[PDB]
């Protein structure tokens, strides 16, 4: 009988020995997956300078996480960063007070929000965006003048219900000199 | 440094059981491995067990 | 710095593949059939959430003797600095006048 | 299949946390009111300017904090855990300190039982 | 509310198979033979002492906290029912005459 048998020994993903059919052009700069030379990840890319080793293929970081792709045909170096992520809080009132809401999302900004049934549309898009340090929470308006605490948000903003929520910097008691 | 191409795999017939796999789930020809090493040899073919 | 060091061994716990074949989650899926690496999925799982687990029981622990050492903190800022206190060594070393 | 183990890691976290935000709010906030330290700086010769916020810096802080905050003193963000912010930031602490130090150098022991009444420090300290 | 959450968290792990392929242990010993059925109910075992461990270690920390409580209570009444305490802020808000 004939028989042939292969090593393999998978240690190091970006290597030369592969011809898939598929070709496709290379991105700069979008959130989404890679499988360049058969390494898979996600995240965003972003372009940066590094004096990497010319013999040397990529580099991988902590948690075997890499952080460069190079082209086979064109010779160059990006680098790639994971997608912003969080937790998204609701900010309510009593239930039977009233039933809207103004949800918070965690430390991300306004821009992606829209792009991560009908009325969920609404907060997709956002007509009153609030940028906090705290969150990106939308729904409740901005007031100069400030209030008692009545809802905890981080790094001192408190919202509040008056018949639409208000969102405002928490005061530390009536001022006084004696 | 070549396209592998073990598609051709699939064709004919007899052949015999993997056995070895051991990585994970998916697609077959996406991934580029490190070292196609093939080291072809005949023997009686009594028991290929070993 | 001990909340820190326990964040930083939470994270190389991903490393670690607790007896399976690779540990990162781009390798859970290559060619093969799932139910061989859905064992090493669990086989994955159960020890990130067995680390997980002590991460937040550790983290409990922590949390209860700083919420001890905080009364205490605040007790004294009550007592010493809202008033003058006949505690021997609870407001300093001596006679306490005022904080 | 694993069972609910995640809804009560994460509802532990969540506790600790709350915790902490109410438990410096309890340590700081022991007054209903702010009170401010008097334009002219006259005690009978105790120097409080060193231990009391300075308005020439841009962060209402006391000489001595801005030691207390200098001597005392990362790719992990992106595998699933995020770091929520206090619930009152260093400003306001520091505006809650800086009222009670104003409290107790100028009422004395009595703003924290009622309404602060004013009394010379020499008085105070005799 | 929170010895509820708990009891009632506890009680539901033996809802969940731990990756087995039921929770009811007649039908584990009704279809899966004794040789077999002793590979299969190991994954009951050991994630319903799991969840028990876990739930006897969260009542641990929360059997510290409320001994804390007590020993605070304790005190407090000893010190303001039984007497009358010179500590400012220990007794209400104000100068303390009785509890
Ligand atoms: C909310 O209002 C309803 C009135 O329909 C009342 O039955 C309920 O007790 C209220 N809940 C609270 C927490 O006040
Ligand atoms: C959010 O994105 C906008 C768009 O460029 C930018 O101006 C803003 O500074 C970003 N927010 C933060 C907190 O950097
Ligand atoms: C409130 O603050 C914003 C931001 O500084 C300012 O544009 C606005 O004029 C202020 N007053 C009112 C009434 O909105």
């Amino acid at each position: 009988y004939r028989v042939v048998v292969l090593s393999f020994e998978l240690l190091h993903a970006p290597a030369t020995v592969c011809g898939p059919k598929k070709s496709t052009n290379l991105v700069k700069n979008k959130c989404v997956n890679f499988n360049f030379n058969g390494l898979t990840g996600t995240g965003v890319l972003t372009e940066s300078n590094k004096k990497f080793l010319p013999f040397q293929q990529f580099g991988r970081d902590i948690a075997d996480t890499t952080d460069a792709v190079r082209d086979p045909q064109t010779l160059e170096i990006l680098d790639i960063t994971p997608c912003s992520f969080g937790g998204v809080s609701v900010i309510t009132p009593g239930t039977n007070t009233s039933n809207q809401v103004a949800v918070l999302y965690q430390d991300v900004n306004c821009t992606e929000v829209p792009v991560a049934t009908p009325t969920w549309r609404v907060y997709s898009t956002g007509s009153n965006v609030f940028q906090t340090r705290a969150g990106c929470l939308i729904g409740a308006e901005h007031v100069n003048n400030s209030y008692e605490c009545d809802i905890p948000i981080g790094a001192g903003i408190c919202a509040s219900y008056q018949q639409s929520i208000i969102a405002y910097t928490m005061s530390l008691g009536a001022e006084n000199s004696v | 440094n070549c396209v592998a191409d073990y598609s051709v795999l699939y064709n004919s017939a007899s052949f015999s059981t993997f056995k070895c796999y051991g990585v994970s789930p998916t697609k077959l020809n996406d991934l580029c491995f490190t070292n196609v090493y093939a080291d072809s040899f005949v023997i009686r073919g009594d028991e290929v067990r070993q | 710095n001990q909340n820190a060091q326990a964040l930083n061994t939470l994270v190389k716990q991903l490393s670690s593949n607790f007896g399976a074949i690779s540990s990162v989650l781009n390798d859970i899926l290559s060619r093969l059939d799932p139910p061989e690496a859905e064992v090493q999925i669990d086989r994955l799982i159960t020890g990130r959430l067995q680390s997980l687990q002590t991460y937040v029981t550790q983290q409990l622990i922590r949390a209860a003797e700083i919420r001890a050492s905080a009364n205490l903190a605040a007790t004294k800022m009550s007592e010493c600095v809202l008033g003058q206190s006949k505690r021997v060594d609870f407001c300093g070393k001596g006679y306490h006048l005022m904080s | 299949q694993y069972g609910s183990f995640c809804t009560q890691l994460n509802r532990a976290l969540t506790g600790i946390a709350v915790e902490q935000d109410k438990n410096t709010q309890e340590v700081f906030a022991q007054v209903k009111q702010i009170y401010k330290t008097p334009p002219i700086k006259d005690f009978g010769g105790f120097n409080f300017s060193q231990i009391l916020p300075d308005p020439s810096k841009p962060s209402k802080r006391s000489p001595i904090e801005d030691l207390l905050f200098n001597k005392v003193t990362c790719a992990q963000k992106f595998n699933g855990l995020t770091v929520l912010p206090p619930l009152l930031t260093d400003e306001m602490i520091a505006q809650y300190t800086s009222a009670l130090l104003a409290g107790t150098i100028t009422s004395g022991w009595t703003f924290g039982a009622g309404p602060a009444l004013q009394i010379p420090f020499p008085m105070q300290m005799a």
